[PDB]
DNA sequence: ACACCCTTTCATTATTAT
């Protein structure tokens, strides 16, 4: 059907360090749908490839989904979210005195350990997310209608999806190739933005054990 | 499952921000160099998109409490008010890993990756507290999203959506509050004032002479011991305004919703985002819409009885060994 | 050169400590290297102490550290690579801003590996991928992974040099934070807002946050000419041995 | 522990807001430049979202006393009246850094980033005074939270909630008060008046010629600073009913007993500032201890267990905890 | 005897906008 999906989001999201693929989001949504039906005790890797998406086969194995990484049209200047992880030293001292916490150590350490006060700064963008793919319009729309947030750090409320629209587009108009592609991919599909890296082309894109020599663009 | 918590800050809100911010004696924030500037620590603000007065959207400064802060506040009020009293009632104790997992989501019990079977992932995700946040060595994804505390304000209108145009504040929601640290040795005035001090007058005069020596040293330096005289500023969010707070449970059990409901019941003692010595962050809960159904009364929550009963059967069935096997193995 | 732990055998040559076990059964990837520990490969049970805070960047839950990552987790190899690029010939330092100018403009053509510390010492090297192509660099900085494009870096430098021709005082278009920690990291300055075209403002917004962090070390007033860092692989080999 | 006390200031409140504020001779606040403006030191105003009209909630001024000022007032009250009398009546004595830690929170600037021990933190938050005001070089979290002093006003209606709709003020709440600062020797009129001055008429006339030269220099500058300084300061009007919300997160019995003893010794203390003008004098007409009214005119006359606990704990008060609180790990 | 805990210990730059 060769369609393009765009997403607008009320909350800003984490700016993705690597490529936010549409097939990754659809795989996580299908995994959540399978958890809704088949209970929480499922293998997520059984259903994360059960997508309304065509599959491109490289000449030597190495199939990828026909989706693309989300391109960002920035509505806002890029800002930075400071966040901290601090275990409450006062509450831990009270629990250690009362014996609810069984800690023999008398001194905390903010440099490292359980009481490491840690600071970390993640980039923030509010934008329009455009992804080009090859898939059935009806299947994607239901998955993205079950989608509430996009991007990372969704436990702290970031990147709440205000809405989305899924619309057909011409065959030469959409590049779905802006995507983590294998090294033996078709040179028609490979543009100047695609470069060699150690990256996942599929599935769990964070799984460093699944990273391959890939031709991927830059977010 | 969606929970909307509408709160009203009784005291100012101050979620401190990083960066070197400065302010003059007048309220000019970040003055250009070549003038007397003072250290300022502002509230947590992010730029958000808003369309007020025009169809297009512009980046406006919205002063919020982060979702990480409210997430840890929900976690800590469930621990302080439901989880730890129940565990003390059964007489159960927590280890270092179970405490750093339950109270901070930290993986310091097993820093090395801990493998969890999909079945035990399901059972711990069905736990009333563990499935809400996850964390620990397993890094379980929680059932719970805790959004940022958004002020009901025209800047937040894209985040708020419809249904909040009434009681919507406008303009600046912040104020620079000035705080100084007096040197109490300078306020010593009599022998009876100073005779609680070892040495008394001689030690007091030694402090005075050390302070004047440091002042002359700083004056000659301008043309590293810091004294107790300080004068600084902190931007707060003004009291009395209204905030929304989104808590979405991703396919929960009834006991997890009951635990969040017990948190909202006992949360009136807690404080939002710190500023602890100045009593900052004290609030009252004005409304709780449970999937859009208003459930908050003045005395806690009336109704929602299946969640309260499920969390009751959870907390009489709650022991620490679930937390130990969630942390260690 | 396929995994980051290949900076232990191919470069910064070292062997196993020989108090390590031999892997048995089905193969599992290392928790740190992301390298598959095959049968007959030396491995350790994961004896990470409680001060190890990099569980989020562990590749697998196998609790099995490969011997190459045991060498990678050595404290001399930790602090010795607090600012380093590891090419196929040797390790070079990127502590100076001229060294980061050489790293991010005209980089070496090897499959190198860029590690940098946002603090005193962090478990830094094993969690970051190797940069096989020159034009896409996987930088590790503190707790975050970063992606830097050298050609976009030179384009931003050409714009920044062009907008300050004929001016006595060098004024930056956009503030970038070296710690990548300020809220204004990525915020464009009012001189840059009044000077840069909107296409160039969207260009400086369109770069990756790793490129913003890199440009922070190379948008300062005393503009760094790209100069190679001194080779420190003898230094960290002596510190390791 | 949610102490809500209500006071009545019988004398104006001057919590001086830092700024560069001016006023005309008529009383217009911060006039446009060019007109003759006098210096004005405004009282501490907060902004507050309040209900003006019907649902037209707006950020309006409400002039208050800061919670830092009221916190230090409570601290110095329980110090000068409870802690130090019980610490002098026995042989205990503090170092100058320990006095500085007990009053200003810290013994110096430049704190140590090394934290404190868990047993240390538990014992210090179990202390009657240290757990209320946890300062020190290693920064404790003191369990006392002190609110700002809010006037019971319609502009604080969202803050106060319910139970204050009577005895609530409205409209203007402040007043500009002017001060002359007249030169003393202009009042000199006779040789009997000048006999205390060295030289008598000679030094007085010399200061007069110096004043004339300074006035001529100031006229030349318009078209060294004298003793004539006419100025203004905005105060809060007296007779107001104010509220003050002490709170304590899971207190020891002795700590809230110490807060009750400081509130019972709040008589003849000045709230913020204007010492010479007696500003800040107040009468407490209410104390509620988790909502129950525990203030008579004679004193508290309630909450007895808190008072016995703080009596037993200032009986056991010593300087050792203060000294090990003030002791820096770096120093 | 091994997990838990308390101290050294070592790495290198560098300017700053709002
Ligand atoms: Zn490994």
């Amino acid at each position: 059907v060769n369609l393009k999906v765009t997403i607008d989001l009320s909350n800003p999201m984490m700016e993705p360090g690597d490529l936010l693929h549409l097939d990754a989001l659809l795989g996580a949504l299908r995994v959540s749908r399978a958890r809704a039906e088949h209970g929480d005790a499922i293998n997520p890797r059984d259903y994360h490839y059960d997508l309304p998406l065509e599959r491109y086969q490289a000449p030597s194995g190495d199939w990828v989904f026909k989706a693309s990484a989300f391109k960002l049209k920035r509505q806002l200047p890029n800002q930075m979210w400071m966040q901290t992880g601090r275990l409450s030293i006062v509450e831990a001292a009270r629990h250690r005195q009362s014996g609810y916490l069984q800690l023999r150590a008398g001194k905390p350490n903010p440099a490292g350990g359980p009481f490491k006060t840690s600071i970390y700064h993640r980039p923030i963008v509010q934008a329009e997310l455009t992804a080009f793919c090859v898939g059935d319009q009806q299947g994607i729309e239901a998955l993205l209608s079950e989608c509430r947030q996009i991007g990372g750090k969704r436990g702290v409320g970031f990147g709440q999806v205000a809405g989305f629209k899924v619309e057909p587009v011409a065959e030469t108009d959409c590049p779905w190739s802006w995507r983590a592609l294998p090294a033996d991919a078709d040179p028609r599909l490979v543009t100047s933005e695609h470069a060699r890296c150690i990256a996942a082309i599929r599935g769990p894109y964070w799984d460093r054990t699944l990273h391959v020599e890939a031709l991927a663009p830059t977010p | 499952m969606q929970i909307e918590v509408t709160v009203r800050n009784i005291t100012p809100i101050f979620s401190a921000a990083p960066g070197s911010n400065y302010i003059t004696i007048d309220g000019t924030i970040n003055p250009p160099p070549g003038v007397s500037r003072f250290p300022l620590v502002r509230t947590r603000m992010m730029y958000v998109a808003a369309d007020v007065g025009d169809g297009v959207i512009k980046s406006v400064p919205l002063q919020i409490v982060p979702g990480n802060t409210m997430r840890s506040l929900l976690r800590r009020t469930m621990l302080k008010h439901v989880i730890e009293p129940a565990l003390v009632e059964k007489g159960n104790k927590l280890s270092i890993g179970a405490y750093a997992t339950a109270y901070s989501g930290n993986a310091t019990g097993n820093p090395d990756g801990v493998p969890s079977s999909f079945d035990e992932i399901a059972t711990m995700r069905a736990h009333p507290f563990i499935g809400l946040f996850g964390g620990g060595p397993r890094m379980l994804e929680g059932r719970l999203m805790v959004d940022s505390l958004y002020p009901i304000h025209t800047n937040a209108e894209r985040i708020l959506g419809a249904g909040y145009e009434n009681e919507m504040m406008s303009g600046p929601i912040t104020q620079v509050v000035w705080a100084r640290r007096m040197d109490p040795i300078l306020n010593l005035g009599s022998s009876e004032d100073v005779e609680v001090i070892n040495g008394g007058a001689v030690a007091a005069n030694g402090w005075i002479q050390d302070l004047l020596a440091n002042s002359k040293a700083a004056a000659s330096k301008k043309k590293n011991g810091r004294g107790l005289k300080a004068f600084n500023a902190h931007e707060v969010v003004i009291p009395g305004l209204k905030w929304v707070w989104r808590i979405s449970l991703d396919r929960p059990t009834d006991a997890q919703v009951g635990l969040v409901l017990l948190a909202l019941n006992k949360m009136t003692n807690e404080r939002i985002a710190g500023g602890h010595s100045k009593d900052y962050g004290r609030f009252v809960i004005d409304g709780v819409s449970l999937n859009g159904e208003q459930v908050w009364s003045q005395s806690g929550i009336t109704g929602g009885e299946q969640y309260f009963d499920a969390v009751a059967e959870a907390i009489d069935g709650l022991s620490s060994k679930e937390f130990e096997q969630f942390a260690q193995s | 050169m396929r995994y980051p732990s290949d900076i232990v055998d191919q470069v910064l040559k070292a062997g196993p400590d020989k108090g390590l076990l031999t892997w048995e059964g089905v193969d599992a990837a290392c928790s740190h290297c992301s390298r598959p520990i095959q049968n007959g490969d030396l491995y350790s049970p994961s004896s990470v102490g409680a001060f190890f805070s990099d569980t989020r960047d562990l590749a697998s839950t196998s609790r099995s550290i490969c011997w190459r990552c045991v060498v990678l987790r050595k404290k001399p190899m930790l602090y010795g690579l607090s600012a380093a690029v590891v090419t196929q010939d040797g390790i070079y330092s990127i502590s100076k801003d001229v060294n980061k100018a050489w790293l991010f403009t005209t980089p070496p053509p090897a499959p190198f590996l860029v590690v940098h510390s946002s603090s005193t010492m962090q478990h830094l090297s094993w969690r970051t991928p190797v940069t096989l192509d020159n034009r896409r660099i996987h930088v590790r900085y503190g707790p975050n992974l970063f992606i830097v494009r050298p050609e976009v870096v030179r384009k931003a430098l050409s714009i920044a040099d062009r907008v300050n021709e004929g001016q006595k005082k060098w004024v930056t278009p956009v503030y970038f934070d070296r710690k990548a920690a300020a809220m204004g990291h990525g915020l464009i300055t009012r001189a840059g807002a009044e000077m840069l075209t909107q296409e160039e403002q969207e260009f400086f917004q369109s770069v990756t946050p790793g490129e913003r962090w890199a440009l922070s070390y190379l948008m300062h007033s005393k503009r760094p000419e790209p100069e190679v860092g001194e080779c420190i692989t003898e230094k960290v080999m002596t510190s390791l041995n």
